[PDB]
């Protein structure tokens, strides 16, 4: 299925010069340095999450730093974010900063979670350290960009912990004896994150590496007419099509789901099924061995007839927010709470963040205040506590919320933007508000208020996907065939 | 007459047994705080001025290094030294300095891609203050000290890095000699039958035994024995008898009795 | 697999004394161990096994003839190690292929003369 394809995730590697100094002023020694890393990392996740790490592309600063450096693993991590917005543009699952400046914090490296398939959220930085330090610090970043990160609430209770019980695991804080393997419970939210729609742009083979044409790398580079790997393991996978990076006789393809058997499939067939509602299923063109490039609901598309949206690929509801924010258990209240609290109180219901005067919600609209679920746990998956979990109690609801906080200054305890209050009413900036504040753009559509004419949906490249039958770029026209 | 032996693994934190000198059972005379104590790496204990104190350092770097009375407390009861850095082995010693006349105690923390610091136990302050840098190199493993004719030579070592031999002068050392490295995680001096030895572990080769020259002042290849993993050496004397312990991290510990 | 003339380990091949190359070597090995070798003749390419593999030693040996592109098919070996083995002289075409290799040693190994 998706999960057990092989996921190719497109980092780029920002370098600071506190390291370049370090290693001697040398531009060839860090990078290679840099593709080791690489190569030990794509060698840490191999092993279970069946997913490469491409080092697409790597900048390391010979001059000097460009932003202001400082020890705040958070605020350096902001800053190097922003000039990843501002002057990085490349095409790259991850951007990941190797941190001259060795963070002054416990945690190693800091990245986002969940935050990978962003601009502004893709990638991390991984501090100063020795070389398989440094590796398991990308490692754990990356983990945490894909949202994979160690379970609080398990860990407590107990319901998976390392395997790995002599050094600990890598998720934790890194001890001098790194570890092999990872707990089930990062597979398990790798598989999560994936059916959420989560990380769909890591599905895509680049063409150009920083690493010279070499036969059996497992990606079919420039200079490479075919690349079926090492002939170790190519038995099992294009035994007939590829053979020394060269083809059998008659051939088509190498490897890929849209190429069985070495031959070209029939055309229609679904090379990845859709994990929800929010992605689009993908058919190979009749021609091209790999699959279709992942597509997705646009986003502002609704999950349901009104409520929930997909933002990236990714359901919103606040049933799911709950879900994320505490617990698979804990669902989101009714409206009932939502009137009764976030419309007077303290620490009960605020639509905005302020500790000396809470911000007022109207009765207009009440779903984007304080963010109310039903059975909220002692601690959340993720976050932390800004001093006690709200609870409040003919109907009687166990009524419950919190302030969980994250890496991010963005508070987790509120309800997330973009959040149906209604038709068209999503939060933002903690309060319900119509399209035209995020400005959605409009796909291509013939009629009035319509979307790809109607009949089809509209895929995350602004570009229309039509139905069956219908090979019209804005479905217009219909043509039979078989 | 009552031991107390800190029992470190690197799950479920440390803890501090006492051994009866009559039941000769091992009791748990203190749980040690393991909110900040998760993965100990390495713990070096001594006494000085009739207050017993241990270095505790932790294999993560959120565990810092810490100096603890016997008795046991909490984070960073007396002093905190070094914090927010990589922890990865403490030595303690005995070397004079330049300004105080007398023998000075101190601590040598090493640790991975961080320069060793050099720790004076200041009894102006009464800490294990004045955290400095040696000007050797960068990324030592591991250090232990001895002395010859009064004058302190120290170990500095280093995995596959050429490791070294470094004599005390009263501000920093100055080095005497250097010796390649090749899977040499630990590097331990010793004194038997008054002979110094020092052998150097061969994760990647067969494990070098160097004896001090009494005439080059230089560490010259005296033995070559094979171990599996070295990872300490650690000698007894008892009645006319000398033994000596080579741990072993993936195999069987050896013993060779020095004859 | 793990040779029995050798003391080869789980994580490494360390090979005591071999008579000859070794082309029983596992992938499972990350790295090489070769101590006072009895064979005098540095074979070609005998390491055609495992590209990943990181680290070998050569200690006190008479490699008088070293083949040209000595032990080629290792692009990402970077620990390359000789010490003293006593050779008479080294073939020119040697050091090729090497495109990843990071650290050198060439010690007590006697040599009087080196190619262009």
């Amino acid at each position: 299925n998706v999960e057990e394809e092989t996921k190719y995730i497109e980092l780029m590697i920002v370098n600071d010069h506190l390291m370049f100094k370090k290693h001697r002023l040398s531009v060839v020694h860090t990078n290679t340095y840099a593709k080791s890393v690489v190569n030990m990392a794509d060698l840490i996740y191999k092993d279970q999450l069946k997913t490469r790490i491409v080092l697409v592309a790597m900048e390391t600063w010979a001059t000097d730093n460009k932003f202001a450096i400082s020890e705040n693993p958070l605020i350096t991590l902001r800053e190097f974010m922003k000039y990843r917005r501002d002057f990085i543009k490349e095409k790259s699952d991850a951007v990941h900063l190797f941190s001259g400046s060795q963070f002054e914090s416990s945690r190693s490296g800091a990245a986002y979670i969940g935050g990978i398939c962003s601009l502004l959220k893709g990638g991390g930085v991984n501090e100063f350290g020795k070389t398989d330090l440094m590796a398991v610090t990308l490692a754990q970043s990356l983990a945490h960009n894909i949202g994979i990160i160690s379970d609080k609430r398990k860990l407590a209770s107990g319901e998976c912990k390392c395997e790995d019980t002599w050094s600990g695991c890598i998720m934790g804080d890194t001890g001098y004896y790194l570890p092999k393997k990872f707990t089930q419970c990062n597979i398990e939210e790798y598989h999560d994150f994936l059916n959420s729609g989560g990380g769909a742009c890591l599905f895509n083979k680049p063409s150009k590496l920083l690493d010279p044409p070499e036969c059996g790398n497992g990606f079919i580079e420039t200079g490479e007419e075919c690349d079926c790997g090492t002939p170790a393991e190519c038995v099992l996978e294009g035994a007939e099509c590829c053979k020394k990076c060269t083809l059998t006789q008659d051939s088509q393809c190498s490897d890929g789901l849209c190429c069985k058997k070495c031959k070209f499939q029939p055309m229609g067939t679904v090379c990845r099924e859709a994990v929800n509602d929010c992605d689009i299923r993908e058919t190979c063109s009749g021609n091209s061995s790999q699959c279709a490039p992942n597509i997705h609901k646009m986003d502002g598309y609704s999950c349901d007839g009104v409520q929930g949206i997909c933002f990236g690929g990714r359901c919103k509801t606040r049933d799911r927010q709950c879900k994320y924010i505490w617990g698979q258990k804990v669902t989101a209240s009714d409206k009932y709470c939502y009137e009764k609290l976030n419309i007077e109180g303290t620490e009960k219901g605020n639509c905005g963040k302020d500790k000396d005067t809470w911000i007022q919600c109207n009765k207009r609209d009440v779903l984007c205040g304080y963010l109310l679920c039903t059975n909220i746990g002692n601690i959340p998956r993720l976050g932390e506590l800004d001093g006690e979990i709200t609870s409040t109690l003919g109907r009687t609801l166990n009524c419950s919320g919190g302030h969980v906080k994250l890496e991010e200054d963005v508070d987790l305890g509120y309800v997330e933007d973009g959040t149906p209050c209604g038709p068209q009413m999503m939060c933002l900036e903690h309060r319900c508000l119509p399209v035209a504040s995020f400005n959605f753009s409009t796909c291509l559509s013939s009629k009035e208020g319509t979307i790809c004419s109607g009949n089809g949906v509209c895929s995350n490249e602004l570009k229309c996907v039509c139905n069956r039958h219908w090979i019209g770029s804005d479905c217009n026209t219909y043509f039979p065939h078989n | 007459t009552q031991l107390y032996v800190i029992v470190a693994q690197l799950f479920g934190g440390s803890h501090i047994y006492k051994r009866d000198s009559f039941a000769n059972k091992f009791i748990k005379i203190q749980d040690i705080e393991i909110l900040k104590i998760r993965k100990p790496n390495d713990i070096e204990t001594f006494k000085i001025e009739n207050n017993w104190y241990f270095v505790v350092a932790d294999s993560s770097k959120a565990g810092f290094t810490t100096i603890y009375k016997w008795n046991g407390n909490g984070f960073y009861s007396h002093q905190s030294l070094h914090a927010w850095y990589r922890d990865t082995d403490v030595e303690y010693l005995e070397i004079v300095r330049t300004p105080q006349t007398l023998r000075t105690p101190h601590l040598i923390l090493s640790s991975s891609s961080q320069r060793p610091v050099i720790y004076q136990w200041n009894k102006a302050t009464q800490l294990f203050t004045n955290q400095t840098d040696i000007p050797n190199m960068e990324d030592v493993y591991a250090v232990k000290h001895f002395s010859v004719k009064g004058d302190v030579y120290i170990c500095l070592t280093r995995f596959i890095g050429d490791s070294k031999v470094m004599k005390w002068g009263g501000s920093s050392f100055q080095d005497i000699q250097a010796m390649p490295s090749r899977g040499s995680m630990v590097f331990q001096p010793l004194q038997i039958n008054n002979y110094q030895y020092a052998i150097l572990g061969s994760d990647y080769s067969f494990t070098q035994v160097y004896n001090w020259d009494a005439e080059k002042a230089k560490f010259v290849k005296f033995q070559e024995l094979n171990v599996q993993a070295p990872r300490s050496f650690t000698h007894v004397s008892i009645n006319k008898r000398n033994f000596l312990f080579a741990s072993s991290f993936k195999g069987n510990t050896q013993i060779y009795k020095h004859v | 697999k793990c040779p029995a003339v050798c003391t080869c380990t789980k994580d490494n091949a360390l090979c005591e004394n071999a008579r000859s190359i070794p082309r029983t070597v596992p992938p499972d090995v990350i790295s090489l161990s070769f101590v006072r070798s009895g064979f005098t003749e540095i074979s070609e390419g005998s390491f055609l096994f495992t590209p990943s593999l990181q680290l070998l030693l050569f200690t006190s040996n008479s490699f008088d003839v070293i083949s040209d592109d000595a032990f080629i098919g290792l692009p990402h070996l970077e620990y390359l190690f000789i010490e003293n083995n006593n050779i008479k002289s080294i073939s020119r075409h040697t050091f090729r292929g090497l495109k990843s290799l990071i650290h050198l040693s060439l010690a007590n190994n006697n040599l009087q003369t080196l190619p262009k």
